[PDB]
Order: structure tokens, then sequence, then C-alpha cells
């Protein structure tokens, strides 16, 4: 019952070689914590104003002022969190956006190795801690699972067998959890990198009108870190285990964006509700961390929808309780896509809605 | 020829167009059946009027109509009813299920394979006409397949007949009486249609034509029939203009000219003055200027706004039956110096007046009496913000804690859509409040 | 054409679907033999809803009954409308479940689901248009709850967007029939919150205090219940069959009536009931209906709705009457009771008219409440489960099944997090820190 706060996080790409050889209008504006967007059909209207956490100009890639490296994204959220994480408490990373915008920059990075996304440098930052910190005492293990959520339904992707549908239990003791989910140990960020290209090979997708290859399922890569103290005592006990998430959430989708019906209808309205779910509980966690942290009353328990999708109540442990959340979304500049980086402001507009102004 | 296409969308549509057909086949003496002794006994005129009928080679008239709705069950009462030979056995139904007050099912899940039969239809209905003026859809707000398919369909028409008019006479859910739930998100989610694609909305409220005809017409236990009939009645004193002849004709255009100043505030209040019982009808003058001030007592208004609290800014007299102009002139003489009728200082002019010579038609087994003399009135007013604010307070009350949303999300809507139509809606309100303030 | 397949599993359900399926037939006029012998057209203008027709002109209604124990089969044919059912559709066992939701579940109902499963899609192949299930049931733990959340849950999986509608018994405090009640009533109580979209609670408690208070009957047996829930079960549906002024079809009381997709157990009733000796002293009204509907003895829940805070309310009337005198007492029923209906709603009472009445009443109505105490009810079961699960009581009947212990855990954790969901909206203020 400790909370756990929200960071809420934007940020914009380039102009891709497409929209550059086009005649397209950038359309968004940043000030300090603050975002607004300006309609291209209507330019003399007014922008759209929205408030959040951090706003990240990764506009113009040789821009000397008021850039936000990937380096910078990592410092504000990742180093900070994968500290949070060391101290024994779950930790969770979001990622949204429509297809065309980030998610896999914002994650993953560039495959030179120049600039990376939070999750190689996380990785390279745990182990060289674990490499630093390791005496003769200390003892860290490390294992990662890698599984999605289509239709509410849970499926593996490391394991190559028939794509049946697992089944989600509850501990009494250590919460939700899934069953015959394949677990494996990891010894370096590499194995990190091969785990995740072999996973995200086998995940769902499907051709759209948005997309040839549009993402169809929600995915997480659970990594369990567990920490041994042998101290200078008679009884040797795991002294701490903590997890951290990383979660690829599918991108909002409309009915008129995908006319077929059937099959891509159910998926289109399984992620919405999902999605609308996920930002429930979101909301509700910030304003529950925002209360206590400054009154110090516990109202009676309050409440919170953890049982309304398979994704809220499979991270329950992770989200709340004791643990830190954040979330990056990401935003085309492109005038073609206004109506689409608009969807994905307003969801950004959840957890803890910052008014100012 | 002057051609008018009447799209009747949902339950409430239905039962309006029912009541609206009834009440243009006693006017024109057209049997429920399609024919007309009158012509045959007569062997003249014109009573096969182009404005709302389509004659054939055997003398049977063809309604320009047509019936809308995912449930079957209201449309095959006209298929099987008392009129199942006027209308032309293309009915439209969708043989499924309801939009279930869900504007997301009406709109783009649902509503679809269906629109285009729609669509073909209608344009099956203009390629007969000739000199097509515009479209009278009723609907309703609140319900799904009225809100969800009536957005569709606009869109759909002011793609295909940008020029031509397109009126709504559209109910709009009360202060307190409702029938259902989710009634506010429904309203207020129509708010895009029922501004981009609209020339002209009508709104009427069920609170105020229950208290018109429990008071005026001392019926305790009314029903949707004498709504639909006095629904009816209105429409008929719009569109008389372009049947009957009279003094001082005013056609479409001259109403879209004369009572909308800016595009963005096209919604006016209507009434009607002479509504009376038979017991009543005697002991009662009703001269030309008892039903004018008749009209804007603001008891006898159709929706549940006081223009007390407003200004008025474009009003429009319809006159039927034995009236003079010279009456009208000193009725409107004697409206602008009373001090309650408060106008903008921006519209010295003040009024539109229209004059036609055929009286009302008494519907046999109603309720309004024989008269003389009737008016109907147009009034834009700052008043309609009230009917509008009290609506915007409840969408807030059930979306801080999104109640009933994962129903409207879960068949291809996003959340933050929601948010959209309130913000339009509230810019609105501001413009309404922006048109009332004094010139400097 | 908006129809529905009609399921029935155990005891209970069999006999509550028998009587329903004569009401049903009378209303619709047929002949105990299939033939149609009715007085107006309006009676085989929906026919589809519920029957098939067959070649002689003979109506066969879209009915499956499930048990594994044969006995309760042979009652029904040995009846008044035995014959009418196809013969196909008399899927049973020969060993009953024991009242073991194990032996249901897992053991003896996994051999049958296969060919109940197989009926029901011939059956749902031949409609032109499905629109959702409806399966009555029991949870006093025989073959009603086992079977009956095993093909909820088979068909779920198969028809993932048709409605889902069942009417289930409950347990009762003061009136029990088996010592394990609880335990199976938990646990298909959990299926019943993941797999369902309507759940209609029925108390034989509450049934019996309406047959001795309201009806005033001496001698009450289990047909005047099954007669009760009839009338329930096909005012609810009414609306699908003949004409209105307005209509209510199912799913727009989905929508109306869930607010969250969690809260979906309703509590019915029926109105009017006047017990023959009192019927000449009584004006029959619409503030009659209405004054009788929301009265708290009328329940079939056995949950004082004074106890909690209405959700939502669905009022379904039938018969020739004016909408302004509904539309008048349902906003004064709310504005005089104000402090027992939610208020972060600004209305909640959905209402629905149709214009053919039942066969020998004027006009009637039927009440669907969705209200925070009805988490009583499952409290009180809750308490109970604990009061064996903390000694094991009777476990070793189950887990020699293979069902694991650890299952019982996980439906006790969900059912106290639905209560907790109820208590949420229950509190009548909101502004302490
Ligand atoms: C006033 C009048 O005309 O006579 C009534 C009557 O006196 C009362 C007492 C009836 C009577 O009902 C009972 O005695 C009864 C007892 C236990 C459980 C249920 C009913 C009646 O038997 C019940 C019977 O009801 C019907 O016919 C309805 O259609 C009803 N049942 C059947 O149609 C039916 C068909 C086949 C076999 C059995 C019943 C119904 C209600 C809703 C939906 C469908 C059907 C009628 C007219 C009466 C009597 C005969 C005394 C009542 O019946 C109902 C539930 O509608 C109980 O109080 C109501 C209304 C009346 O006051
Ligand atoms: N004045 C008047 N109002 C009506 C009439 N019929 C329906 N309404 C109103 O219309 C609203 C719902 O309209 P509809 O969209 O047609 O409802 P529906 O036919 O069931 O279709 P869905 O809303 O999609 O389920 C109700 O809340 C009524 O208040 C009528 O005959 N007269
Ligand atoms: N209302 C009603 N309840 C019944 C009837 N018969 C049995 N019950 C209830 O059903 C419970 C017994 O469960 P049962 O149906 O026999 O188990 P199963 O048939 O093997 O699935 C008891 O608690 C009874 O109250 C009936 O005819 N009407
Ligand atoms: N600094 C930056 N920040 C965000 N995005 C960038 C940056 N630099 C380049 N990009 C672009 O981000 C895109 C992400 O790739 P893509 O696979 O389209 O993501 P998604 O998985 O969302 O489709 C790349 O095409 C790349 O050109
Ligand atoms: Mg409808």
């Amino acid at each position: 019952m400790a909370g756990a706060s929200v960071k809420v996080a934007v940020r914009v790409r380039p102009f891709n070689s497409r929209e550059m050889s086009r005649d397209s209008k950038c359309i968004i504006q940043m000030s300090g914590s603050t975002t607004t967007i300006v309609n291209p059909k209507q330019p003399k209207e007014t922008p759209k104003s929205f408030s959040f956490d951090y706003s990240y100009w990764s506009h113009t890639s040789p821009e000397d002022i008021n850039y936000a490296s990937q380096k910078q994204v990592y410092r504000d959220i990742g180093e900070e969190m994968l500290q949070h994480a060391f101290e024994g408490y779950n930790v969770c990373i979001f990622a949204y956006g429509q297809t065309g915008a980030g998610k896999s920059y914002t994650m993953m990075g560039k495959q030179e190795k120049d600039q990376q996304g939070i999750i190689p440098q996380l990785c390279e930052d745990l182990f060289s801690r674990i490499n630093d910190t390791t005496n003769d005492n200390m003892s860290y293990s490390v294992e990662v699972s890698y599984m999605e959520i289509y239709c509410e339904r849970v499926r593996d992707l490391l394991n190559p067998k028939n794509k049946g549908n697992l089944r989600v239990r509850e501990h009494p003791l250590l919460g939700p959890y899934v069953e015959d989910l394949s677990k494996l140990a990891v010894t370096s960020y590499n194995d990190i990198q091969d785990l995740m290209d072999s996973g995200n090979k086998a995940r769902t997708v499907a051709a759209t009108n948005m997309n040839e290859t549009s993402s169809r399922s929600h995915a997480v890569f659970n990594i369990i870190f567990t920490q041994k103290r042998h101290d200078a005592e008679t009884n040797i006990t795991t002294e701490k285990v903590s997890k951290i998430s990383l979660v690829d959430l599918a991108g909002s989708e409309r009915a008129d964006s995908t006319g077929a019906k059937g099959t891509r209808l159910k998926e289109g309205a399984n992620i919405n509700k999902s999605l609308t779910t996920l930002g429930k509980v979101i909301s509700a966690l910030a304003e529950m961390d925002s209360g206590p942290n400054k009154n110090k009353k516990k109202k009676k328990t309050d409440f919170i929808p953890y049982r309304d999708s398979v994704l809220t109540w499979l991270l329950r442990e992770n989200l709340g309780g004791n643990s830190r959340t954040a979330m990056v979304a990401a935003l085309s500049p492109a005038d073609i896509n206004y109506d689409e980086t608009l969807s994905t402001l307003r969801y950004a507009d959840r957890a803890k809605q910052i008014r100012c102004n | 020829m002057r051609e008018c296409i009447s799209i009747h969308v949902g339950q409430a549509g239905v039962q309006i167009g029912n009541a609206c057909w009834e009440l243009y086949c006693l006017e024109h003496g057209i049997q429920p059946d399609g024919q007309m002794p009158s012509d045959k006994t007569i062997g003249g005129g014109d009573d096969s009027f182009n404005t709302f009928f389509s004659e054939t080679g055997a003398g049977k008239h063809v309604p320009r109509a047509v019936f809308v709705d995912l449930e079957p069950t209201v449309i095959d009462e006209v298929r099987t009813g008392t009129y199942r030979q006027l209308f032309h056995p293309e009915q439209l139904i969708t043989g499924k299920e309801d939009a279930a007050n869900n504007y997301a099912r009406g709109h783009y899940t649902i509503g679809k394979e269906i629109i285009d039969l729609v669509l073909d239809r209608i344009r099956k209905l203009a390629d007969q006409c000739t000199g097509l003026q515009g479209f009278l859809v009723f609907h309703s707000f609140g319900g799904g397949t009225g809100s969800g398919f009536t957005s569709l369909l606009m869109e759909r028409l002011s793609v295909d007949y940008g020029k031509k008019s397109k009126l709504e006479f559209s109910i709009y859910p009360a202060p307190q009486v409702s029938t259902a739930v989710v009634e506010p998100y429904n309203s207020i989610l129509t708010t895009h249609t029922t501004l981009e694609h609209s020339d002209c909305a009508f709104m009427v409220d069920n609170e105020a034509i229950y208290d018109i005809c429990r008071r005026n017409l001392d019926i305790e236990r009314p029903t949707y029939t004498n709504l639909n009939r006095l629904i009816s009645q209105i429409v008929s004193s719009i569109t008389a203009s372009l049947r009957f002849d009279g003094a001082l004709n005013v056609d479409l255009t001259e109403f879209q000219t004369n009572l909308v100043p800016y595009p963005r505030i096209h919604f006016p209040l209507a009434t009607y003055a002479p509504v009376i019982s038979a017991e009543k009808a005697y002991h009662e003058q009703l001269s030309v200027a008892e039903i004018t001030n008749a009209c804007f007592e603001p008891a006898n208004q159709m929706v549940k706004c006081d223009p007390r609290h407003g200004k008025y800014m474009a009003c429009c007299l319809l006159y039927r039956g034995d009236v003079v102009p010279k009456d009208v002139n000193a009725a409107i003489a004697t409206i602008k110096t009373k001090r309650s009728i408060q106008f903008v200082d921006w519209c010295p002019t003040g009024f539109k007046v229209g004059i036609n010579y055929q009286p009302p038609t008494v519907v046999p087994g109603g309720d309004l009496a024989k008269v003389q003399r009737a008016v109907c009135m147009l009034s834009n007013t700052t008043a309609i913000a009230e009917a509008w604010a009290r609506l915007d307070h409840k969408f807030d009350l059930m979306y801080a804690k999104r109640a009933f949303v994962h129903w409207y999300v879960g068949e291809g809507m996003e959340e933050g859509e929601f948010s959209e139509a309130r913000e339009d809606m509230a810019a609105l309100e501001k413009d309404y409040e922006e048109v009332g303030v004094d010139s400097v | 054409m908006r129809e529905i397949v009609h399921i029935q599993a155990g005891q209970c359900g069999n006999q509550i679907g028998a009587k329903f399926w004569e009401v049903i037939s009378d209303e619709h006029g047929i002949d105990p033999t299939g033939s149609y012998h009715g007085d107006s057209d309006l009676q085989l203008e929906r026919i589809n809803v519920y029957y098939n027709e067959a070649t002689g002109n003979k109506y066969v209604p879209r009915a499956i009954l499930v048990d594994l124990e044969p006995g309760t089969m042979d009652s029904v044919r040995s009846g008044p409308f035995g014959q009418i059912f196809r013969p196909d559709n008399f899927v049973f066992g020969q060993s009953g479940a024991g009242n073991n939701w194990a032996k249901g579940h897992y053991t003896e109902g996994a051999e049958l689901v296969d060919s109940v499963l197989d009926v029901v899609r011939k059956e749902s192949e031949s409609c032109d248009c499905l629109q959702g299930f409806q399966l009555t049931h029991s949870l006093g733990g025989g073959t009603g709850s086992g079977m009956g959340t095993l093909l909820i849950s088979k068909i779920r999986e198969e028809y993932p967007d048709r409605i889902m509608n069942t009417f289930s018994v409950m347990p009762s405090p003061k009136v029990s029939d088996t010592v394990v009640e609880p335990y199976n009533a938990t646990l298909s109580v959990h299926q019943l919150v993941e797999n369902t979209d309507e759940t209609y609670c029925i108390d034989n408690e509450a049934l019996y205090d309406i047959c001795f208070r309201t009806l005033k009957l001496t001698t009450p047996t289990y047909g005047d219940l099954n007669h009760l829930v009839s009338a329930t079960m096909s005012g609810v549906t009414t609306c699908l069959r003949f004409p209105g002024q307005l209509n209510a079809d199912l799913r727009k009381l989905a929508v109306n009536m869930v607010p969250f997709p969690r809260l979906h157990f309703f509590m019915p009733g029926f109105a009017p009931l006047t017990s023959r000796g009192s019927q000449q002293y009584r004006a029959l009204t619409v503030p009659e209906l209405t004054q009788q509907m929301f009265d708290s003895k009328n329940m079939m829940a056995a949950c004082d709705p004074r106890h909690g805070r209405y959700l939502t309310v669905a009022a379904i009337f039938r018969g020739r009457m004016s909408m302004k005198e509904v539309d008048e007492q349902m906003l004064n029923v709310q504005n005089k009771n104000s402090s027992y209906f939610v208020e972060w709603i600004p209305n909640n009472v959905k209402t629905a008219v149709c214009d053919i009445p039942p066969r020998g009443l004027k006009m009637s109505a039927t009440f669907i409440g969705n209200s925070t105490a009805i988490q009583e009810l499952f409290k009180r079961i809750s308490e109970q489960f604990t009061a064996m699960f903390r000694r094991k009581a009777f476990l070793h009947w189950y887990t020699g099944e293979g069902m694991d212990e650890m299952e019982f855990t996980e439906a006790e954790s969900n059912m106290n997090d639905l209560v907790s969901e109820y208590q949420q909206y229950q509190d009548a203020t909101a502004d302490e820190q």
C-alpha cells in the first residue's frame, strides 16, 4: 500500500524519408512540460494544449538546444527505475503509440548501438552493476520471460510448441501468475536481445488499412531479479526478489480505419477494451499515489479494477502496492497523420492529468 | 415542381412519420390505399401535390418517404397495418439486432451493410425528382440507431447532396423525464452531426408537450400518439407554403435566409398557438392577436426553456386560414411594445411573416378542435442554451467515472472521441453567449 | 429474427424449464401436440424467437435438456408437455454427480459436454440470426453447477459476441437441502462472474416468502415457485415477440443496466400479485404496479434493497397504458426515495412498454434491479465457506476427482473481490480525507 507514482512522457520523432521528400509540415510544439497540437484542416482556429510530466523534442537530429537524446531519456526514466528495482521493489514500463511512430526506437533503439533504447541500456547497466557489486558474499540471479495477450488469452513466444492458450492462476501468497510459461536464465544483454528477437518473430500480426503488419496483441517481457546475501550468519536466505516488466501496447483502432468484419473487428474491440481498462487502472493508481503522499491518511483501502483485463490482472503485483510506473508515448510530426497523433495525446492525458496554464 | 423528401430513422421517426402521413393523406384527400376519388369526380385540379406524392399511370399515389430502422418490430406494424398498401414495399429493414442505445453500433459496426441500400433508395427517389428543395429527416436524440445512423446518413447525404437543404425534426432529452440510462452519451455524441451537416435543426421535448396536453387539451393521460400528431401539425404548417396558395408564401430557402443569423446558430424553437380542446373551442374568440400573443407565452413552448431568460434574434410566423395582413401587422406592433419580449439590438426588423389560405385539418379520432385560424412560430433564441447546459452536466456526472464506456469502445470507438464531442458542444454554448451580448 | 437457444441443466433447471415452456406455449396458444390453436395473428408474428417449424405445421421448441441422472428426463417426458420437445435433445448420462461439483465439471460432465455442444451447434446453425442463450440451472451443486458452468465456458468460447443469460437459484441461510452448498456455490459463482452478461439471482427463501405473505398460499410447492420464475422469464423477453410503444431488446437491457463488466447480477420481480382473495378489492393502475414492484418483500433475491443502493433499475410494462403516467411514476419513485439510488448516474430507471399484456390480465410489469444489497447474499456464502474450509470439512470428496486445493482459494478470492466491488458504490458520501 506504499503507492506508485507514474510519470507520463511524450516524444516526437524526425520526419521519415517519404515525409521529408513530400512538402509536409510540423504540427507539434513544446514548451517546458506543455505540448500543443495544431489542426492542419483549420489552422486558424486554435492549437489544443496538453500537459505531461516530460516532453521530448527529438525532432531535429543535429539540434544543439534542448534535444531529448536517448541517453537523456534513459537518465530521466530508466536509470531511476532500475535503481528502484535494485532496492527490491517492482517495476513496469509501458510503450504506446501508432504504427509509423516510434515505439521500437524508444524501447530498443538503433541497431548500430550508438544510440540505444531503454531496454538494452537498462540491461547493460543491470549487468555491469551485477559484475561490479558481486563479491564473495553476494549472489545475483536474472531470469526472463516473454508472453503475449491476444483477445484476453495468454500465449508464450519463446517456446515453439502449438500456440494454445495458457491458463492464468492465482497463487494465494505470490498473486497472479501464468501456468506453464517458459522461463530461462541469461548471462548477458546479448542473450536478452536474442530471446527478444526470437519472441518478436513469433508475435501475432495482421494486415489492415493502416499497416501491412500492424500489431494485433500486447506483449510483456518480465525480468525477474533475485538477490542473495551470504552474510556472516548461520542463516543465509534470498534477501529480496524484484521484477521488471516492459510492456508493448498495441495502438488504438477505429472502425472506419478497418472496415473488415469478423476477426479484425473483434481484435480491435479487444485491444480497445484492454486499453481503456489500463487507462483506468493507471489513472486510479496515479490519484491514489498523489493523495497519501501529501495527506498521509490511508482512506480505507480505496479500490482499483484489477480484474477487468488479463493485462492489468497479471501485472497486479507490479501495478501498485509498492512500485513505480512510467509510460512513453510516441508521436508523429506530419500533418497527414494528425488525427492519429491526437488520439495518442488523448490517451496520454490520463494518469493524473496536469492542468496548468 | 416543389418537391421534398422525408426520411424517418428509428422508432420515434417511424411513429412520427405514421402521424405525418396520416395528416397528409387527410389533407390531400388520398385514401389509405393510395387512390383519390376527388380527381375522378372532378377531372381537374392538382390535388396529387408533388411536394409529398408521386403519381403513377393507374392513379395511385406513392409517398416520397424512406423508413429506416434496425428493429423489424416497428416497421412490420406499418407493413401489416392500415397503410400497408400506401408505401412502396422497399421499407429497408435490417434483419439483425438493434443498435441497443449504442451510438457506435448505429454508426459503424451494424449501421453499415444497410447504409448503401438506403442511399441507393434515396438516389432513386431523387432521380424521379425535378425540383428537389430539401430533406426532412426525422429522428431522435438519445437512442442508438437514431443518433448513429442519422450521423452516418447525414454525412453521406452532405457528401452527395451538399447543396440541398436538410431540415431536422428531432426529440431532445428532457430535464428529468427519460427512458434510458445512457441517453446523455448518445445525445452529446450527436452534436457533430447536428452541427456540421444539418442546415436547420428543430428540437422538441417530451415534458413540454406532456404539459401542453395536460393543461391546454385537458388530457391527463396522453400517449405518444398525441405528441406525434402535434409534431405532424407543426411540420404540415411549415411545409404548407409549398402546396396551397397564399397572400405571402415562404419557401424553405426563405426560412434559412431569415431565421439563422450565422451558420452555427441554426437551432430554433417551434410552437403552435391554437392547441385547444373541442369543449374549450367555444368561449374563445381565437383572433389573430390572441394566438400571436399565445405564441410568446413561456408555458406553450415545446422545449423546457424560458425565453424570458434570453433574447430573441429571429422570429418567423406562419399563419393559416382566414388571416389578413392588417391583423398580423397589428399583432406585431402589439408584441414589440411588451418589455418581457426582448430582442437583440442588431435585428431591428425582427419578424418574418407568411400567410396561407388553407386552414388546418382535423384528424378524425384526434384531440385538436376545428379552428378557422392557426399560426406556427419558429424562434431563434439564446434560451436554448439552458436546455443544453443541464444535459451537459449529466454527461459529466457519468464521464467522471467512465460509466458504460466499455460498451461503446467495444464497437470501434475511441474513448477520447467522447471528450472531442464534449469540447465541440462547449463551443456552441459560448457561441450563443457571444451573440446575445449587446453591441458596442 | 432475434432467436434464442434455451438450455436447462439439473433437476431445478429442468423443472423450471418445463413450467416455462408450458407458460410460453400457453402465451402463443400452442397445442401440447405441437399444433396451433390461437386467437390472434400476433401470436405467430414472432414465433421463431423460441420455436422451429416442422413440415406438419407443428412447432418444436428450441430447447436442449441436460442431466447426468436419467430420472429427471423421464418425469419431463411423462408430463403435460412431454411430447412437445425433440427426442434428440434429451442428452443424458447414467451416473449422477452426487452433489459434487468436481464430478459435474471434470469427471462425468466432461464426457457428455461433447454431445451437448454438438446438439447446441446443430440448433444454432439452423438459426438465421442467433441473439443469445438462456440457461436455467441452480447452485445446489449437482449437474446444474458443474455442467452449467462448463457449457457456459464452452459456448462463450465458441460464440464470443452473443448474449449469455442465466437464471440461477442461489443457496439460502434459512432453507437448505444439501450439506455442501457453499463450496459448489462459490465455485459456480467464479465461472458465472467470468463468462456471463446477465445473471438473475433467485432465492428459494424469497419465493417462499412471496407465496406465504403476498399470495397467502397455505401449502406452497415447487410448482408455484417455478410459476413465478416462469412469469419473470417471459416478462424479460416479452419485448422480442410483440410490438410496443417502446421496445427493450436483451442487448438494450445489458447496455443500460451493466455500468462495469463484473456488475451483472440482477434481482428480478413481478407484479401484480393479489392472492385471489383481495383481487376484487384492488384497483389495477400503473401507480399500483409501481408501488408493488419497488416493495422490498416482492423481491425474489432475499436481499433487502434498503440496506444498499440501486446501481440501475429496469421496468418492463405490458398492456395498454399512457407513457406519461409511467414516466411520472418512475420520476416520483426516484425523487421520493433518493437516498436508495446512486447519485453519480442522473437517471437509473430504464423503461419499456408493450401493448400485449398477459393472457388473463389487463396490465402487468416485470422488474429487474441491480443494487449493492446483493453483496449480502455472496457474503453469507463466503462466511459458510470459511466455516468449512478452515478445517477441510468435506474436501476429500472433491480432491479425489483430480481437483487441486488451490482452486478453492482462487474462487474465494474472486468472490471476495466481487463483494468489494459492490461495496465501493454503497457508501452515501465521499468527502473525508
Ligand atoms: C385476475 C385474473 O384474471 O385472474 C388471475 C388471478 O386471479 C391472480 C391472483 C393470478 C393467479 O395466479 C396464481 O394463483 C399463482 C400462484 C402461484 C404462482 C403464480 C401464480 C392465476 O392462477 C393465474 C392466471 O394468470 C395468467 O393466466 C397469466 O397469463 C400468467 N399465467 C399463465 O398464463 C399460465 C399458463 C399456463 C399455466 C399456468 C399459468 C402469466 C403471467 C406472466 C407471463 C405469462 C403468463 C390468472 C389470469 C389468474 C389466476 C387463474 C387465478 C396471479 O398470477 C400471475 C402470476 O400472473 C397471482 O397473482 C397474479 C394476478 C392475479 O391477481
Ligand atoms: N415523442 C416521441 N418520442 C419517442 C417516440 N418513440 C420513441 N421516442 C423517444 O425516442 C427514444 C429512443 O428512440 P429510438 O432510437 O427510436 O429507440 P429504438 O427504436 O429502440 O432504437 P435504439 O435507441 O437504437 O434502441 C426514447 O427514449 C423515447 O423517449 C414517439 O413515438 N414519440
Ligand atoms: N425453485 C425450485 N428449486 C428447486 C426445485 N427442485 C430443486 N430445487 C433446488 O435445487 C437444489 C438441489 O440441487 P439439484 O438441482 O437437485 O442438483 P442437481 O439436479 O443434481 O444439479 C435445492 O437447494 C433446491 O432448493 C424446484 O422444483 N424449484
Ligand atoms: N530520435 C528519434 N526518436 C524517435 N524516433 C526516431 C528517432 N530517430 C529516428 N526515429 C524513427 O523512429 C522509427 C521507429 O520505427 P518503427 O518500426 O516504424 O516503429 P513502430 O514499431 O512504432 O512502427 C524509425 O523508422 C526511425 O526512423
Ligand atoms: Mg430501435
